[PDB]
């Protein structure tokens, strides 16, 4: 069952390249797409087979004023993730009209690999939050996908902005799609920039391309979260199932993650379970609880030291959460792959809903709160203005945001015998 | 046994047959051994002794002669072992009695759990004998030598969780002294416990006051979720895993026969399939359909549910939640207990 990435905004792309180029490394299948001449897998869920023997998958690479793509084109990595699509302001709701004045002129290639498929499974979205052209069209796709496909998961994979407050509308970027992905993405995985530019300060002196390099740092991530839909396991080989716990309300999907080797350039369950329980290698920056817990771990680790180490966890007291009724934490045994390189023996991952990140999202609602004293960014082009003649639109997101805190906060309490 | 080279359950009796004193200390070395050449065929003794008596602890003499029965004993069982992991490539047929079937969700097994389970109302009817084993076809994973037979459609519970399905798989004579159809009959119900359980966890996953649903939801994945990695890995993948290590070092006939019957006698008793039904099955099972029930309320979108005993069943499921922790902390006085602890921990709420 297969999955399609409808890869948006130009960091977004760059992340999907930088993705893809990773899983050439992480999968036997070259460079050019071709079969790799190295190569008990699965390639179905996101590749194509024939006698032309260019694997390509799934990949849609939607471009607007368009730069960095063509030069993710210009490599030798063109012939794998292009079935031949490329095509044409940093505001939201000139991203918004951007991707109306070309809506179906793109779909028509969304159907077209959406039918490079026996039986269709989801879309997935590297992407950055308020950026550019992809604020408005991330929330566009989220306003297409949610009625043209509704029974598919969409999921979007977002670094969010911080560079210590370049996008400076950013709150009005912001705001509008996250008021979509409250409501229209089934699950949206969250990345700090400025707790990942951590990460590449921690790992080595590697900031200096900080910009760039983290790329690298959502790959581990990403290739580490799929590690269990690409392969053949007892479970969590379909991709809706992969997720189900991981949300505990649809208002309440917006998950934070932890990674295990930061750097590594034996240890065992016990140490990385209390590893990944570590402000230092979440992947996010009054009382905070966590709601619910997927740790995935690569390793020759079996089941019976992951039962031993839940319950000294347990009563080590990591474990804090417990806060308005049952509320777990995931086994996480899976295959190191093959073929390939395989540094750090049980190199995992976390997945996790917790209340800090109604921290930040409640600093992007109070840059909102001020800057809508001073409309500066309104910058007075038309679009803007005649999208939203009474401002209904970003009003009813401020609302929508808001309840997002609300609910949050209430999660953090025992205020869920009510509604957030 | 009956490949018999021998009468060994009947010559050696006590009273009505006979058996000779000085052979017994290498009696079962030399049955056995004489067995394992008898089947490998199908695939001056008394003048070594001498030459050793040649170069008074008469007890000690015969203690000398029998390292050469020790040796051919052996030799043959030694040359016979390796045989079958080649000619019938036993460690593949015994993997592959667990990867592509009876076990392990596999590629395989999703490709199927995604077809008769389908929501058209069904994919048509459960019931259809001929679309279990059509649709149990694409088969195909990491290989696709197929032989098995997704049989008994029902082959006629009052759960939303339904019976039936005894499954078969096609195991030759050089296999079939190992892979019993008594193993297989055992092995038959791993296989559909296990199913049930991915079916009631799949029919929480294939959904989506307003928030009481959200509540019941979280409550019995909780449950669901820890139990299922409980059966996929506290049970099924330890003793899977345990067991392709010490195939290796068996090392006769009535030896891997003897490792394997434990191993599916030690399945059984860990998944508690055993007599014990009526003190945690029973919960188990009504914990099991409950999720069933919920999902076939709960349509996944509509918001129209309004009626109120479900609440009630909610209270159930917490009742059963004792039923559980209590029913599972009295083993400690008698039962099967320390992996039942292992289940007790289920951090309630």
């Amino acid at each position: 069952r297969e999955i399609i990435t409808l890869q948006l905004g130009q960091c977004g792309n760059q992340i999907g390249f930088e993705f893809w180029k990773q899983l050439c490394a992480e999968h036997g299948i070259s460079p050019e797409g071709i079969v790799e001449e190295f190569a008990t897998d699965r390639k179905d869920v996101f590749f194509y087979q024939a006698d032309d023997e260019h694997y390509i998958p799934r990949a849609v690479l939607l471009d607007l004023e368009p730069r960095v793509i063509h030069s993710i084109l210009n490599s030798p990595y063109a012939k794998l993730y292009n079935p031949e699509n490329i095509y044409l302001g940093n505001n939201w709701a000139s991203g918004f009209s951007q991707g109306e004045k070309i809506h179906e002129d793109i779909f028509d290639i969304i159907d077209r690999e959406a039918d490079g498929s026996d039986s269709l499974e989801g879309f997935v979205l590297c992407h950055s939050i308020a950026g550019g052209t992809g604020s408005g069209l991330g929330s566009y796709l989220l306003e297409r996908l949610n009625d043209r496909y509704p029974k598919k998961l969409v999921q979007t994979y977002s670094v969010f902005p911080n560079q210590d407050e370049d996008v400076v509308v950013q709150p009005y970027n912001s705001l509008l799609t996250l008021k979509r992905l409250t409501q229209n993405a089934d699950c949206v995985v969250v990345l700090d920039n400025t707790a990942l530019n951590r990460i590449a300060t921690d790992r080595l002196h590697i900031q200096n391309p900080s910009f760039s390099q983290i790329n690298q740092l959502v790959s581990t991530i990403m290739s580490a979260s799929t590690t269990t839909l690409r392969y053949p396991g007892y479970m969590n080989n379909d991709l809706i199932g992969l997720i189900a716990s991981l949300i505990p309300t649809p208002r309440l999907h917006f998950l934070m993650t932890g990674y295990t080797p930061l750097t590594t350039d034996k240890t065992t369950v016990l140490d990385v379970m209390r590893r990944l329980l570590q402000p230092k290698n979440v992947m996010v920056s009054t009382n905070h609880c966590y709601i619910a817990i997927l740790n995935i771990i690569q390793g020759e680790v079996d089941p019976t030291q992951v039962h031993k180490s839940l319950q000294r966890i347990r009563e080590r007291k990591l474990a804090n959460f417990i806060p308005w009724g049952p509320a777990s934490i995931q086994v996480a045994l899976s295959r190191k792959s093959p073929y390939l390189p395989s540094a750090h023996r049980v190199s995992g991952l976390m997945m996790a809903n917790h209340t800090s990140i109604s921290s930040l999202f409640e600093r992007t609602c109070r840059q909102y709160d001020k800057l809508r004293k001073r409309e500066a960014f309104l910058e007075q082009f038309r679009k803007e203005d005649m999208f939203k003649d009474n401002f209904d639109e970003m009003d009813t997101s401020r609302e929508i945001v808001q309840q997002l805190i609300d609910e949050y906060h209430a999660a953090t309490r025992p205020d869920y015998i009510s509604w957030g | 046994n009956a490949s018999a080279s021998s009468g060994s359950d009947q010559g050696p009796s006590s009273r009505q047959h006979t058996m000779v004193s000085f052979l017994k200390p290498v009696l079962k070395q030399i049955i056995m051994a004489g067995k394992s050449m008898q089947l490998l065929k199908n695939l001056e003794l008394d003048d070594v002794h001498d030459p050793l008596l040649a170069i008074t602890f008469e007890l000690t003499l015969r203690s000398c002669l029998y390292p050469h029965i020790d040796k051919q004993y052996l030799d043959c069982c030694g040359n016979l072992m390796q045989t079958l992991k080649k000619d019938y490539r036993l460690v593949e047929y015994l993997q592959a009695m667990r990867n592509f079937f009876l076990m392990e969700g596999g590629d395989t097994m999703y490709d199927f759990y995604t077809s008769i389970f389908d929501k058209i109302r069904e994919k048509e009817t459960w019931q259809n004998v001929s679309f279990l084993n059509v649709q149990l076809q694409e088969a195909v994973g990491q290989r696709y030598p197929e032989d098995s037979s997704r049989l008994s459609i029902s082959f006629e519970l009052p759960v939303h969780i339904l019976d039936g399905l005894t499954l078969s798989y096609k195991v030759p004579w050089p296999v079939d002294i190992v892979i019993s159809l008594e193993c297989q009959k055992i092995y038959n119900q791993v296989f559909l416990l296990l199913l049930q359980i991915k079916w009631a966890k799949y029919s929480l996953d294939v959904l989506l006051q307003i928030h009481r649903m959200f509540l019941l939801r979280v409550k019995l994945m909780h449950f669901v979720n820890s139990l299922h990695n409980y059966i996929m890995t506290r049970i099924l993948h330890s003793t899977g895993l345990e067991f392709q290590h010490q195939v290796e070092e068996a090392k006769d006939l009535d030896q891997l026969i003897k490792i394997h019957y434990r191993y599916l006698s030690t399945i059984h008793d860990r998944c508690l399939l055993r007599e014990k039904v009526s003190f945690v099955k029973e919960a188990i099972m009504k914990v099991l359909n409950l999720a069933l029930m919920f999902a076939d309320g709960w349509q996944a979108g509509l918001g129209t549910w309004r009626m109120e005993s479900i609440e009630k069943m909610e209270s159930d499921f917490k009742n059963c939640h004792m039923f559980l922790v209590t029913i599972l902390n009295k083993a400690v006085c008698r039962g099967s207990f320390p992996h039942l602890e292992s289940l007790a921990l289920s951090l309630m709420a």
